[PDB]
């Protein structure tokens, strides 16, 4: 209305970013868990209708083949971030032959947050959440990112509608050494608190990254059945 | 940083444009008549304070060899729409060899006018212009408003009191007069909405042989 | 907003245009212009403008000058804000120069003046640009041999004189103007006369005494087409030449 | 409502923004300018830092130069200042490009006054402000001293005082004519002024939030800053005086 | 505004110019899209003046390319140019890869413009919503519905514009996966007429194939008009 | 600050309306009367003059229908200036695609050009639309005679016969209980007077507050004409006989 | 003071730039960070923030040079375009010539940075401060400001709760000139805690002086340091 | 610049105990025309740094241009002795100047000698430098010494001794026989004056008219111009 995107507020604060910060918390709830052997990916999507065809809408994407992701907040500007992301990291590939770090690839991601500011071209902030997962030379590891241009590595973290609950079942039950196998039953049963639903297949979506291929794997029914059976 | 100054209203008007229009209505007045064998503009200004150059305030401009102009308005946006006028008959001889048609000069500073109304950052030009000339297809006389209308005229005033001007116009105006008679009834309409006795100072006559602007001893001659 | 930017009013005033006047008034600076026979005369105060900073003892009162050189035969005086008359008087010297590599021989006056207001119009006419605070006198001496005295104001007007004044009292300088013309109706004699005028029609209209010191007086002649500033003891003559009767 | 920008005159025919900034200025540290018998001697009274305590010594110095034969110096903002600076500096260079000689004072302060006022026209443009003193001295030519307003204004002055406190060092520095005082003898009356206007400042401060420069004749008329074998006796002197 | 954010964040977090884009297209003509084995039927409403408008000239359905094409709700000239420069990218595709445009490379790209012109400064965004019925490079057809806000989803059977919800809520109760042509036309028609005045002048109903996209015949609108005006009594 | 000058006129309303756009329909409304119908023989536009004063010529002036092309000719409702530009830029485009593909644009095609350039004011930048709106009729041998009717939207639709401008309703009745298919030139252009007098309030319609012009194929060429008072005055009193 | 905080190029009756001094206000939230310096080392502390359980600490000091290194208090992002711009400066320098930039030079250019942003109404200020270490002929503090302003210093401290840090400081600067490196890492190890307990994991402390480049200290040292320090 | 028009010839520095010697004659030819014979082609640049030409004399004149705004822009941000330029950084910036133009196809036809004292620790110049109005020798190190070689391609270069020209061939065979280090100002000046011989002989737009220049704990000396001796 009458501030500028670029006008700062008494407490020094920016109004825009702050007001981005408010479409993050609204979407559907995703977790993402590190540890030693990979990096897992949860997401519930709360699938409006029968007739939508249900693999269209996709949660869980891959920046790379050493790089998965997860979104929340305004979707399409989640996708012009993640295609971004995609380019970028293929244009490191081809400039270095290696697989890109996963902090260089948040870093850029967050770069491009913030470009309406003009410091040195998008019109406003983003309004996104992104948990960012991957494999590099150091091992799995999982970042977040938000609007203000912050990027924060985690352990284990959530986003979306049921955060606050999905990260106090976290606090409670992540341990730094559990097994893969641990963090994708701690996954599927945050994701069974917080939903409200009865967690069958087609209802949650999963990937993950390990330490063996670093490789991008989506999982299938077959998968989400197994951990659905492990499940206490 | 680019964007109209000039807005639709709730009623769908353009209160710039009714401005500048306002600013006309009040600002000296002007007139042309077109006679069957000629066109003639006249205006009047107050009388000079015994100092100020006369010929220097010339309302009345040549465009172009049968090509003339006079205005009522603000007088600077008229300096900048006369060179540009002229810079625009000049390209027209540039390009074709022959004097500009009165038609498509007013055309193009018409739409040079309405350009103002509608580009970013700007207002409208706050006069309206009286353009009269000959060519082959004959004797024109056009006004052109600050929105960039134009209209074809037989007569017409656009100043001060231009109801009771263009009143006694047609009372006395007739499709085929003399020059003489014109000159006649331009100096009449505009002593009669003057204050007072107009003398030969506080009248310009121009008439289109090339575009001539009448001498002060001519106008104390068309005066007795 | 309509009285904030150089856009029409209800009434179709430019009050912008009223409020630059207004600011050129304040500045309590009166400068006069005069035509002679084959000579042209500019007077100025030389006084600091009114502004936010007062006159200090230790500034050089030499420097203050309200009258400039545009080229060597055109001058002109420049009363305003100052920031905006040093702006202008830069500008008309680079439309001079333009015009001289342009066209290969040196504008005139009239020119000059039509040139500076063109540039002025669009000031007027664009919403994103202050309009300059400066009224302007300008004088020469044209190709056939006859002085030029033009004026223009922050509106963009031109219009050649035989005298004007800028500064604070109008109708009653022209008053004074006028009776000391119809008095008056060589070359030495025509440029004594003339600067004697000038001198005087400015202490008629300041209503105080002049000191040598504290005026600035420039000429232009057929005598000498270099516009010149007369120095201070030919200004203390000539005011000393008042009063004897 | 006429106030909200430099682009904009209110109906009394003023500029409430240029004023504002005359209003910033004043409240800023305070700078001089003196000409002297054999130089011109330059002033800087930081007295604002006074709080900061762990600042190092004598690192804020708001006394530059072009050419190595102009001092120049301001009252307002850091960065502001060092735009009109580097803007300076830049001319000089572009002159002595074109002509192989250095710039004139007169024609440097000149363009430095257009390039402050082009600020003031637009809507879009934060108008600068500083204050800006401009000298010189040469044998022949004697000083010349200059100061720049943010308006544009450019005036010259024998000796000048801008930014805080500035009506008290007018006045005493007015107290004598300092065209027959050397600006070693100079430095002296410059403390004692420094003691009696500005409240903040005193004898345990002057010798490190006060910069000093000069251009004289034994400077071979070029820029330099006080030693501080010059500095320290007058600055006695002036506290035993005090 | 040249270059001036339109679409900002309001202080709860929404972009109130992608909201009123919304309302735009609810104010739109209705569309329904329909899929089936190897085919889909996209029906759209119309509302013309009888015995003085040109029905002709308004073509809600439309041909994008060789195998894609496309219904809209919203504001016709944001629909009309943001559909030529739909066109042109498809030949655009279409010259950088000779292979024709698939279905979801075009609703991607819909849905990234409408998108753009969200997030840059001196533009609107697009007051229209799209359904883009298409085959993908494997030849299997599908059905894409994009917003003003360039989300978009694929769906078995969609609507879009006025009162599309219930639409929608009939759908769900009435689609049945693979469906002979007939039947297709025949729930496309029902569908848009639970919202729309039931008369075979108010809809125009096309059939996209393979080798191309075919307006049903107003005989066939006719019959079934009347067989909908039976059921109903 | 300038962005508080600025209207935003290309922003959305909350009712998913543009302000302006509607402001300018608001402009078209209160306008002097457009009306265009087809005939079997060839399309017809009437307008009705608004009387500024007698002395304006009227011997060839025409300020409401305007030919674009050979082919394509417009009546226009709403601000005259505007119109102009637009309609110097129609035949812009129209000898453009001459240029191009060394044959005549379609009418549909220009129609959709210029409403596109009409669109683009209301979507990009912050200038106001064009408060304009366009009854294009002409004939081209792909689709025939054809009438469209523009918006300052960018929104057209296509006509057999329409009216816009003050009191476009009533001409609107008027011409749904007259109008029929196949109707010759005589019959069209006694049924565009019939409506002109119908809107105008008028029992009898003055042949000096009308504009008439009628586009009609005979030998594969097109051919335009524009009554004048003379023709006018003709059908004037063979509409007075029936 | 609403009519004048609204944009940046309004100065208000008092001649006051509001949405600089905003720019200023979003500083004091960082996270604390301390820098002092003896005859030869410049050592240089700082608190990382940590966001809950889970997060691992934002970083805090940053390596921009063999000599150079910096700390950020207030919004990361124009920090992190600030450090690319100085690391960008310093490798053109090496590439252009073959030394080292001048430290007062790279300063000024980051300080000429901050100005050129508060100048149009289609900019704002960066809402960051820098506090920049390094030893180029000698130990060397600066500190940049959002008003394009900066400044040297013999110690420096700001972010949040930073004042009692300030306290520590004015107290012991007369040690620090005569300081060895284990006491000065000492001392400015007991500033930031002053500003509070401290752990390897929410610690950033590097060091740079004379024949020492700029490295953070690792953390066995860095535990051994804490523990002397409780 | 096409070609070259008018041309200086040799130029020949060299390190000795107490700085640098540089030498070139006065001589500027138009072609085979000895048109102009009292031209200067050693610059100073700064106290402790000059620059020597062969070659075009419009390029030379220009690229001195150059030097000089360097100088006074680095004389404008200095505040200590050790800010200033060393005559090595105004070789890698004559270097890039030149590589630059030869990218551009655009070269400075000319070979250009940077020559002076890199370091500041042998005397108090800089301290208040005079650029409008100019105790024994001290012994520098030839380490503190630098001389450096720059051509038309950029390939540039440093040593103990340089030669430009001709100089290249009848000066430089004489140099690297006879060169040794820490020669005394005589024996050094008796060198130069050898291989000026040599090339006054056998140089056709050589001339017997010095002009040396040294650059020493003192500073920049402009020898006066003299005939070679016998």
């Amino acid at each position: 209305y009458d501030r500028g995107v670029n006008t700062f507020s008494p407490e020094g604060r920016l109004f825009q970013v702050e007001y981005a910060l408010g479409a993050i918390k609204l979407g559907s709830t995703a977790v993402g868990i590190c540890v030693n052997d990979g990096v897992i990916l949860a997401s519930e999507r709360r699938i409006s209708s029968t007739l939508i065809e249900k693999d269209s809408v996709e949660k869980l994407l891959s920046i790379d083949d050493h790089i998965g992701c997860a979104m929340s907040g305004l979707m399409a500007d989640a996708r012009t971030l993640i295609d971004y992301a995609r380019v970028e990291c293929n244009h490191y590939k081809f400039i270095y032959n290696e697989n890109i770090n996963i902090k260089s690839c948040v870093e850029l991601i967050s770069e491009l947050a913030l470009d309406f500011s003009n410091l040195s071209i998008m019109s406003r902030p983003f309004g996104v959440a992104l948990l960012i997962g991957g494999v590099d030379k150091n091992g799995p590891c999982l970042w977040y990112t938000e609007p203000s241009g912050t990027n924060t590595r985690f352990s284990a973290a959530s986003i979306g509608s049921a955060q606050e609950g999905a990260e106090l079942l976290l606090q409670e039950n992540y341990k730094k050494d559990m097994t893969f196998e641990q963090a994708e039953i701690l996954a599927l049963t945050v994701l069974r608190q917080v939903m409200e639903d009865k967690l069958s297949t087609s209802n949650v979506e999963i990937c993950a990254i390990k330490k063996s291929d670093q490789t991008f794997y989506k999982y299938n029914t077959d998968d989400i059945s197994r951990i659905i059976d492990v499940l206490p | 940083y680019s964007f109209s100054l000039t807005t639709f209203s709730p009623t769908g008007k353009l209160v710039q444009i009714e401005y500048a229009l306002n600013r006309v209505s009040s600002s000296s007045p002007a007139l042309g008549i077109r006679a069957k064998n000629g066109v003639i503009i006249a205006t009047e200004k107050k009388s000079p304070n015994e100092l100020i150059e006369e010929n220097s305030i010339f309302k009345i401009q040549q465009i172009s060899e049968h090509i003339g102009i006079v205005y009522a308005g603000m007088p600077g946006d008229f300096r900048v729409l006369l060179k540009r006028a002229r810079k625009e008959a000049i390209r027209y001889s540039l390009q074709y060899g022959s004097e500009i048609l009165v038609k498509e000069l007013v055309k193009i500073i018409a739409s040079i006018v309405q350009e103002f109304t509608q580009t970013g950052g700007v207002r409208p030009f706050g006069l309206s212009l009286l353009i009269c000339g000959v060519d082959v297809y004959g004797y024109h006389l056009y006004q052109i408003d600050p929105s960039g209308c134009y209209f074809n005229w037989m007569a017409t005033c656009v100043g001060k009191d231009y109801q009771n001007n263009m009143s006694f116009l047609e009372k006395r105006y007739n499709k085929d007069i003399e020059i003489e008679d014109a000159i006649h009834t331009a100096i009449l309409t505009l002593k009669e909405s003057y204050e007072g006795v107009l003398n030969e100072k506080n009248i310009e006559i121009g008439v289109a042989k090339p575009f001539k602007i009448l001498t002060q001893n001519e106008i104390k001659d068309y005066l007795i | 907003y309509d009285r904030h930017l150089t856009i029409f009013s209800p009434d179709g005033n430019l009050y912008q245009i009223e409020y630059a006047i207004k600011a050129v008034k304040n500045t309590n600076i009166t400068s006069v212009g005069v035509k002679g026979e084959n000579c042209a005369v500019i007077i100025s105060q030389k006084k600091m403008a009114t502004q936010y900073i007062s006159q200090d003892k230790l500034l050089d009162y030499n420097n203050i000058t309200n009258i400039y050189n545009i080229t060597d035969e055109i001058g002109c005086s420049m009363v305003g804000m100052p920031g905006d008359c040093l702006s202008m008087v830069y500008k008309a010297r680079s439309e001079a120069s333009e015009f001289l590599y342009s066209n290969g021989y040196n504008v005139n006056a009239e020119t000059l003046c039509r040139n500076i207001c063109d540039k002025i119009q669009v000031y007027t006419q664009h919403a994103y640009m202050r309009l300059h605070a400066c009224s302007g006198m300008i004088i020469g001496i044209d190709e056939n041999n006859k002085p030029e005295l033009f004026k223009f104001d922050p509106s963009g007007f031109c219009a050649g004189y035989r005298a004007c004044v800028i500064g604070n009292k109008e109708q009653e300088s022209i008053s004074v103007l006028e009776r000391l013309l119809e008095k008056r109706k060589t070359i030495d004699e025509d440029i004594r006369n003339t600067t004697i005028l000038a001198i005087e029609a400015l202490q008629t209209i300041l209503a105080f005494d002049l000191k040598a010191s504290e005026i600035e007086v420039a000429i232009v002649s057929t005598k000498n087409r270099n516009f010149t500033q007369i120095s201070e003891k030919e200004i203390d003559n000539y005011l000393t030449y008042i009063a004897e009767r | 409502g006429y106030d909200l920008s430099v682009s904009t005159f209110s109906p009394d025919g003023r500029l409430y923004q240029v004023e504002y900034i005359y209003k910033s200025i004043n409240n800023n540290n305070t700078a001089l300018c003196l000409e002297c018998k054999d130089g011109i001697i330059c002033c800087c009274i930081n007295s604002n830092m006074d709080k900061n305590k762990m600042i190092k010594k004598n690192s804020y110095n708001r006394i530059y130069h072009v050419n190595n034969n102009i001092i120049i110096t301001y009252s307002g903002f850091d960065g502001d200042a060092r735009n009109i600076i580097d803007r300076a500096r830049s001319e000089a260079n572009t002159y002595y490009y074109n002509f192989h000689t250095n710039i004139p004072l007169h024609i440097l302060v000149n363009r430095i006054s257009l390039y402050i006022h082009a600020y003031t026209l637009y809507w879009h443009m934060r108008p600068f402000a500083a204050s800006i003193i401009i000298s010189s001295f040469n044998e022949k030519d004697k000083g010349d001293i200059y100061c720049i307003e943010p308006n544009g204004a450019c005036y010259k002055y024998s000796g000048i005082v801008i930014g805080k406190n500035k009506e008290m060092f007018k006045t005493e520095i007015e107290k004598k004519d300092y065209k027959d005082i050397n600006v070693r003898d100079a430095i002296e009356d410059i403390y004692k002024f420094i003691l009696t206007s500005d409240d903040h400042m005193n004898k345990n401060n002057l010798q490190n939030l006060v910069n000093f420069s000069w251009i004289c004749k034994e400077s071979s008329y070029e820029f330099q800053n006080i030693h501080e074998e010059i500095l320290t006796p007058a600055l006695n002197k002036a506290v035993e005086y005090i | 505004s040249y270059d001036r954010a339109i679409t900002v964040f309001s202080p709860d977090g929404h972009l109130l110019q992608v909201e009123h884009a919304l309302e735009a297209v609810k104010k739109g003509g209705c569309a329904v899209a329909i899929k089936s084995s190897n085919f889909a039927v996209l029906a759209v409403e119309k509302k013309n003046i009888p015995k003085l408008q040109n029905p002709k000239t308004t073509e809600k359905l439309i041909k994008l390319d060789e195998h894609n094409c496309l219904a809209f709700a919203g504001l016709n000239a944001d629909a009309r140019v943001l559909v030529n420069k739909t066109r042109l990218e498809c030949q655009r595709y279409y010259l950088n890869m000779d292979e024709p445009a698939p279905v979801d490379y075009i609703a991607k790209y819909v849905a990234k413009v409408q998108q753009k012109f969200t997030h840059r400064g001196g533009v609107r965004p697009f007051g229209i919503a799209t359904l883009i019925a298409g085959f993908k490079n494997n030849k299997e057809i599908c059905i894409y519905q994009t917003e003003p806000s360039g989300i978009y989803a694929a769906w078995k059977a969609q609507a879009i514009g006025k009162n599309a919800k219930i639409v929608q809520e009939f759908l769900e109760k009435n689609y049945q996966e693979n469906m002979e042509q007939k039947d297709c036309i025949f729930l496309a028609l029902k569908a848009i007429f639970e919202v729309v005045e039931l008369s075979s002048k108010n809809v125009e109903v096309a059939l996209l194939t393979e080798k191309d996209l075919t307006f049903i015949e107003e005989q066939e609108i006719n019959s079934m008009v009347e067989l909908i005006d039976q059921e109903r009594t | 600050m300038a962005r508080r000058y600025d209207s935003r006129t290309t922003t959305f309303s909350p009712e998913g309306r543009l302000y302006q756009v509607e402001y300018a329909l608001e402009a078209i409304n209160n306008a002097s009367i457009t009306i265009g119908l087809i005939t079997k023989d060839g399309v017809i536009l009437g307008a009705d003059k608004v009387f500024i004063s007698k002395l304006i010529d009227k011997a060839n002036n025409y300020e409401k229908i305007y030919k674009i092309d050979k082919h394509i000719f417009c009546g226009v409702a709403g601000l005259n200036a505007d119109a102009n530009i637009l309609i110097n830029q129609s035949r812009l485009y129209a000898q453009r695609y001459l240029y191009n593909y060394n044959e005549v644009q379609p009418v549909s095609q220009l129609v959709v050009q210029i409403c596109d350039i009409k669109q683009s004011y209301t979507q990009y930048g912050g200038l106001r639309p064009y408060g304009v709106s366009f009854l294009i009729g002409g004939y081209d041998t792909k689709d025939g005679y054809q009438l469209y009717h523009t918006d300052p939207s960018g929104n057209y639709s296509g006509w057999f016969a329409t009216a816009i401008g003050t009191n476009n309703l009533t001409a609107s009745s008027v011409l749904k209980q007259e109008w029929k298919n196949d109707m010759t030139l005589e019959e069209g252009l006694l049924l565009a007077l019939k409506t002109l007098a119908k809107s105008t309030d008028t029992e009898i319609p003055k042949s000096e507050k009308i504009e008439l012009a009628y586009l009609t194929n005979k030998d594969g060429e097109v051919y335009q004409k524009y009554l004048t008072e003379k023709e006018i005055e003709e059908l004037i009193k063979l509409y007075t006989q029936k | 003071r609403n009519l004048y905080d609204t944009d940046n190029i309004i100065y208000s009756p008092e001649g006051r730039l509001y949405q600089v001094e905003y720019a200023s206000e979003a500083i004091k939230q960082g996270t604390c960070a301390v820098a002092i310096k003896s005859k030869d080392y410049v050592v240089v502390s700082g608190l990382k923030k940590c966001i809950s359980k889970l997060s691992f600490p934002q970083e805090k000091i940053f390596k921009i040079d063999d000599y150079i290194g910096i700390s950020m208090s207030g919004i990361t992002s124009d920090a992190k375009v600030l450090t690319k711009f100085m690391q960008n400066e310093c490798l053109s320098h090496k590439f252009l010539y073959n030394e080292n930039i001048n430290i007062e030079s790279l300063v000024r250019s980051v300080a000429d940075k901050y100005q050129k942003n508060t100048q149009k109404s289609s900019k704002r200020a960066f809402g960051v401060g820098l506090m920049i270490a390094a030893y180029h002929n000698e130990p060397c503090i600066f500190e940049t400001r959002p008003n394009g302003s900066y400044f040297e210093y013999d110690a420096l401290s700001f972010g949040a709760r930073s004042h009692a840090s300030k306290t520590y400081l004015e107290k012991n600067l007369h040690l620090f000139e005569e300081c060895s490196l284990e006491e000065l890492i000492l001392h400015c190890l007991k500033a930031l805690k002053c500003s509070l307990e401290l752990t390897i994991s929410n610690t950033a402390l590097a060091v740079v002086g004379k024949n020492h480049p700029w490295q953070e200290i690792s953390s066995l040292q860095l535990e051994e340091y804490l523990s002397k320090v409780k | 610049t096409l070609g070259p028009v008018v041309t200086g010839t040799s130029v020949i520095a060299i390190k000795y105990k107490h700085g640098i010697m540089i030498a070139a004659d006065r001589k500027a030819s138009y072609g085979s025309y000895a048109k102009f014979q009292n031209v200067e082609r050693i610059f100073k640049i700064n106290n402790k740094t000059v620059m020597g030409f062969s070659g075009e004399l419009a390029d030379a004149q220009y690229l001195h241009e150059l030097l000089t705004r360097k100088n006074i822009n680095n004389l404008s941000e200095k505040k200590r002795k050790e800010d200033m330029y060393t005559p090595q950084h105004y070789h890698s910036y004559v270097s890039r100047v030149f590589y630059v133009r030869k990218n551009r196809i655009d070269p400075l036809f000319n070979n250009i000698i940077i020559a002076g004292i890199n370091s500041q620790k042998y005397d108090n110049n800089d301290d208040n430098v005079l650029l409008y109005t100019n105790e024994e020798y001290k012994e520098i190190h030839k380490d503190d010494l630098y001389i450096g070689f720059v051509d038309m391609h950029g390939t540039n270069f440093c040593d103990d001794y340089i030669t430009t020209g001709y100089a290249r061939y009848f000066a430089l065979t004489l140099l690297r026989d006879h060169y040794k280090d820490n020669m005394t100002e005589e024996e050094a000046r008796i060198l130069i004056n050898e291989c000026l011989r040599i090339l006054y002989f056998r140089d056709a737009t050589s001339s017997n008219f010095i002009q040396i220049v040294k650059v020493t704990s003192k500073g920049v000396e402009y020898e006066e111009p003299y005939i070679l001796p016998c």
